[PDB]
């Protein structure tokens, strides 16, 4: 089976370097072109850089707000391809893909360029406190960078549940929330728990909502 | 450079109906060997880009033949014989001819469905969250449809202006609906020199703004 | 001026 595994994304400060790897298998790799393709939250893919193979003799392409800072590069005998990031900005900030440009892509790695240092989440209850429909639900306040991940009840409860699209505050940091409807009849017959998980910090939370 | 349009920017479909979006490139996409290269992606919230046609009118493998795609020199056009529910996302034409190899800039395809109105909730800040200093209030509209709804706070019936922030699901899979969450921001000295805290909601599908709210203290 | 990306793709390594 075919896969392409991004790896080495994370929080890096304006001017720092990064270097991003793509580990691959199930498919020979000598003679398969790739590329990077990166994507910044509600915004559309954007090339960054391709390379060709040995018989190509390695030949190289950039996107123009790339050029002269990174450089794509392969390892024919690791099935891997790398992607070298010098002279950050933050406008590099995005989801990066790589990809054979067609049916192939990976997972993505998040690269995020900013100055702002790691912060971890508080975890707050959105408690239910008339039309048989009552509603609750957790709020993720005060975290950086992004991403975290949301589930209730260790994921067996995913009927009703809205996970919201993160807002990023004046402060700086993000705030995002979670909720799911239930009957209203039933609030005391079920526990109610919000599974929190933000990695950049190492924060893993569940709480109750009552 | 070739710079690739596309239209519309949204396109609202009924299940089963058909959908036509166009792209454009700023030169010709046609090789010496009669290739055009030309590709159509859709992408889906989370998920990464999935090819559906290549080389303008070539259905990718595994794709339903309610795809086809056609084009005429620069002007490109993306058909679906009949929309199902999988086929919404954002839809995004490329070339890979001229080497700043580039993307247009996308079309949303959503599924249309009948108005409805949003059910609202309001969650006053938790003590957890009072005794560190600050206090948010959240203001849920659950499952309605179509998405352009105003929420404004009102606080004691003052209008709040620049304190809060919302953010919007992506259509449901399986009503069509969306559902929003807005958060007002208080200092906690500022949230306890008030009683009544209101979220205020106009919508397509209310004849007349609704308002829920409650009394700090219960 | 050419394009070969199916004919570089993983896809066509397969075969
Ligand atoms: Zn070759
Ligand atoms: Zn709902
Ligand atoms: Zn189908
Ligand atoms: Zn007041």
């Amino acid at each position: 089976e075919v896969q392409l595994v991004e790896s080495g994304g994370g929080l890096v400060q304006p001017g720092g370097s990064l270097k991003l790897s793509c580990a691959t298998s199930g498919f020979p790799f000598s003679n398969v072109w790739l590329h990077w393709v990166r994507q910044a939250s509600g915004k559309g893919p954007e090339w960054v850089a391709h390379i060709k193979a040995k018989s190509d003799n390695y030949a190289t392409y950039y996107a123009e707000s790339v050029k002269g800072r990174f450089t794509i590069s392969r390892d024919d005998s690791k099935n891997t391809v790398y992607l070298q990031m010098n002279s950050l900005k933050t406008e590099d900030t995005a989801v990066y893909y790589c990809t054979d440009i067609l049916e192939y892509w990976g997972q993505g790695t998040l690269v995020t360029v900013s100055s702002a240092s790691t912060k971890g989440p508080s975890v707050f209850p959105l408690a239910p406190s008339s039309g048989g429909t009552a509603a609750l639900g957790c709020l993720v306040k005060d975290y950086f960078p992004e991403p975290v991940t949301v589930s209730w009840n260790s994921g067996a409860l995913t009927s009703g549940v809205h996970t919201f699209p993160a807002v990023l505050q004046s402060s700086g940091l993000y705030s995002l929330s979670s909720v799911v409807t239930v009957p209203s009849s039933s609030l005391g017959t079920q526990t109610y728990i919000c599974n929190v998980n933000h990695k950049p910090s190492n924060t893993k939370v569940d709480k109750k909502v009552e | 450079d070739v710079v690739m349009t596309q239209s519309p920017l949204s396109l609202p479909v009924t299940p089963g109906e058909p959908a036509s979006i166009s792209c454009r490139s700023s030169r010709s996409l046609l090789t010496s060997k009669g290739i055009t290269s030309l590709y159509w992606y859709l992408q889906k919230p989370g998920q990464s880009p999935q090819l559906l046609i290549y080389r303008m009118s070539n259905l990718a493998s595994g794709i339903p033949d309610r795809f086809s795609g056609s084009g005429s020199g620069t002007d490109f056009t993306l058909k679906i014989s009949r929309v199902e529910a999988e086929d919404v996302g954002v839809y995004y034409c490329a070339q890979f001819l001229v080497y700043p190899y580039t993307f247009g800039p996308g079309t949303k395809v959503e599924i249309k469905r009948t108005v409805a109105a949003p059910s609202v909730f309001i969650f006053p800040p938790s003590d957890e969250q009072l005794k560190s200093g600050t206090a948010s209030v959240v203001c849920l509209l659950n499952n309605f449809y179509p998405r352009e709804a105003k929420v404004q706070w009102k606080v004691d019936n003052a209008l709040q202006s620049g304190n809060s922030q919302e953010s919007v699901t992506e259509q449901d899979s399986k009503d069509s609906t969306y559902s929003l969450s807005s958060t007002l921001t208080l200092s906690k000295a500022d949230y306890e020199k008030h009683k009544v805290y209101a979220c205020e909601v106009t919508h397509q599908g209310l004849s007349s703004p609704v308002t829920k709210s409650f009394n700090r203290g219960e | 001026f050419e394009d070969a990306h199916v004919e570089h793709s993983i896809s066509r390594s397969l075969l």
